[PDB]
């Protein structure tokens, strides 16, 4: 439980970056690489031991003016390549194979700026995207179809943020502006009858198109928990994490304590929460935190520079933990955590077009 | 195809979860209520002179479920109500219960 | 009661109210319930309880529900503030004709056979 | 005669006799239970001790 910094870089467009994404796609022993999108370029690095890291590779967007928000690490089933997926303000949604460095696939049916990419942990060609249109879209990125549009009469009012796949990848919380926090679920009939149509469809065999689902309303609800801005959630086995401007990360689950997951009717009208995490100066919106691919340790960015580091062992969240790695360089902010398939190395961006890098010393 | 029709999915699913929000009614009302003004949605009812042919529709279609739900007597007493409201006539409530078997 | 109920409206924006205080007053001071069917009880027609009730409350609900305009149950375009089905209507616009109503026939037996004409 | 006459069926009388109230061959053809004699003898029975029209 000790991370140092070992290395740290800077940009030359000094523009911020938002995100960080290692490849946990990594058959076992193959280098760390992992990338990173800023203004409209992005960027290609790989951990090396010494606090060493190798720029790979660089795209950009000349052909108009984008700040690139999301991107997630994913491969191809037909030959196993690396795939990567980005989108900015435009709200496009662009598909790129390091293999041959090009994009093979763009995606336009939003109406502004995305913010978050995730796939399903089981299936490789569905992509959520979640919007500031207040609609998710959820997308079959091997036939090219669309699936399912959550958002309508009952559905996010105002400029959805964050959203997280449960650990099986059935079920899907969202956040946003509205201090609203809903269910969806993917596990009904319906829904999967759905997918595996999506599966099947030829253009060129039918005059018709290919027919979507419209999903009007959340499987529970409430905005009790906070009072300001929710910008992003992370399932816990079966139970949720929280964050706000608030100051304090939360933990609860819907109903009672002894209301299970999968029982909870719509209507349901009360939630039981566990306990808070504590933190200073988060007083702006739009910065998240991760969480190791073994689910056992917490990091998080921050508005000053600083850290802050729990364990999610058995340490009671009353006295759970705390762990604040400093360094006297850059306090400008911090947006994005991400550790490696496994615990070894953790990374953040600065405000400043500037990385750091912190290995552990466990 | 012109991707519109008087039937919006979303409406019909609202329509019969606000129904449920009522407290101080019985299934064999509830059940009821919502099978007819689902049908009432589907064809867009306006003019009086339609309702008599109308409850006839709506038995024609909802037959077999009323019977598997064994709800005939509650929609007798609904006849009764829209008769009340002065649309139909003594000279149809009953052929209705005879239709029907 | 009343000062507690303004008091728990004022730091609460979710409860501000002291209609639900006195809500869980009655909640708590009875803490029983009738049924679904309203404190009056009315069970459906078709179901076991059966209970003979007058006409009134066997069209209660109907009537106190019913939008005639759209001609459906809760118009999403019309408030509900109106004047029941208590109206005026043709009292004698039938057949009115004798005959054996079978053999259990309410006429051919000259006690209501008559009767009828006594009742009227 | 006594005869069933349920709670259900009887309250449905109490309506019926709102719809027609001069008409147990009717009544008695909606209400499966009574018969339209018995109908005029619960009449006797009840609609006796009926309210003015």
């Amino acid at each position: 439980y000790s991370f140092k910094c070992v290395n740290s870089l800077k940009e030359d467009h000094n523009q911020p970056l938002f995100g960080v994404q290692f490849n946990w796609h990594s058959k076992e022993g193959d280098p760390l690489v992992f990338a990173t999108v800023g203004s409209n370029r992005v960027t290609l690095y790989e951990c090396h031991s010494q606090g060493e890291i190798r720029l790979l590779q660089s795209y950009v967007d000349a052909d108009a003016d984008e700040n690139f928000y999301t991107c997630a690490w994913t491969y191809d089933s037909n030959t196993s390549h690396p795939l990567l997926a980005v989108a900015g303000s435009r709200g496009i949604i662009r598909i790129i194979n390091p293999i041959t460095m090009q994009c093979i696939k763009h995606y336009v049916g939003h109406g502004n700026a995305i913010n978050e990419l995730k796939f399903h942990p089981r299936d490789p060609n569905l992509l959520l995207s979640v919007s500031k249109d207040h609609a998710l879209r959820l997308w079959n990125i091997q036939t090219d179809t669309l699936v399912a549009i959550f958002g309508g009469v009952e559905g996010h009012r105002d400029e959805v943020l964050s959203a997280d796949y449960d650990l099986l990848g059935e079920k899907i919380m969202s956040c946003g502006m509205d201090h609203s926090l809903k269910l969806w679920r993917i596990n009904s009939k319906r829904m999967m009858n759905a997918i595996k149509e999506s599966y099947d469809y030829n253009p060129n065999k039918t005059n018709r198109p290919f027919i979507s689902q419209k999903i009007h309303f959340p499987d529970f609800s409430t905005r009790d928990i906070h009072r300001n801005y929710v910008d992003c959630v992370r399932w816990l086995g079966d139970l949720i994490l929280s964050k706000s401007c608030e100051n304090a990360i939360v933990c609860w689950k819907p109903g009672k304590m002894e209301d299970d997951i999968d029982k909870i009717k719509p209507s349901e009208s009360n939630v039981t929460i566990l306990g808070r995490f504590d933190y200073s100066q988060c007083d702006i919106w739009y910065m998240r935190f991760s969480m190791d691919f073994w689910q056992k340790m917490l990091a998080l960015g921050n508005q000053v520079g600083k850290l802050y580091v729990w364990d999610l062992e058995v340490e009671d969240p009353h006295k759970a933990k705390c762990t604040t790695l400093t360094h006297h360089k850059c306090g400008a902010a911090i947006r994005q955590t991400s550790f490696s398939r496994d615990s070894s190395i953790l990374i953040a961006v600065c405000d400043d077009a500037s990385i750091w890098r912190w290995d552990r010393l466990r | 195809d012109s991707e519109d029709e008087k039937d919006p999915e979303w409406l019909r699913e609202k329509t019969i979860t606000q129904i449920e929000e009522f407290s101080d009614v019985n299934e064999g009302e509830k059940e009821v209520m919502k099978l007819w003004n689902l049908h009432v949605m589907k064809h867009g009812f306006i003019a009086d002179n339609q309702m008599n042919h109308a409850c006839m529709l709506f038995v024609e279609n909802y037959g077999q479920k009323i019977i598997k739900k064994n709800l005939c007597r509650n929609f007798m007493l609904h006849l009764v109500s829209m008769h009340d409201f002065n649309l139909i006539s003594i000279m149809s409530i009953d052929k209705a219960v005879t239709k029907l078997r | 009661s009343d000062k507690i109920f303004e008091a728990i409206s004022s730091m609460f924006p979710d409860k501000g109210t002291a209609e639900e205080l006195k809500e869980k007053y009655k909640e708590l001071t009875e803490q029983q319930l009738p049924g679904a069917l309203p404190p009056e009880c009315t069970p459906n027609i078709d179901g076991p309880n059966a209970k003979s009730v007058q006409r009134e409350q066997s069209l209660h609900s109907f009537h106190t529900l019913f939008c005639r305009r759209c001609f459906k149950y809760d118009c999403f375009l019309h408030p509900f503030h109106a004047t029941p089905n208590t109206y005026k209507r043709k009292n004698t616009e039938t057949a009115l004709d004798n005959k054996p109503c079978g053999p259990q026939c309410y006429q051919h037996l000259e006690g209501a056979k008559e009767f009828a004409a006594a009742l009227t | 005669e006594n005869v069933e006459w349920s709670g259900a069926e009887a309250s449905m009388f109490r309506v019926l006799i709102g719809t027609y109230y001069d008409n147990f061959c009717a009544i008695a053809r909606l209400i499966g239970t009574k018969t339209c004699r018995q109908v005029y003898e619960f009449r006797v029975k009840e609609s006796s001790i009926i309210a003015p029209a």
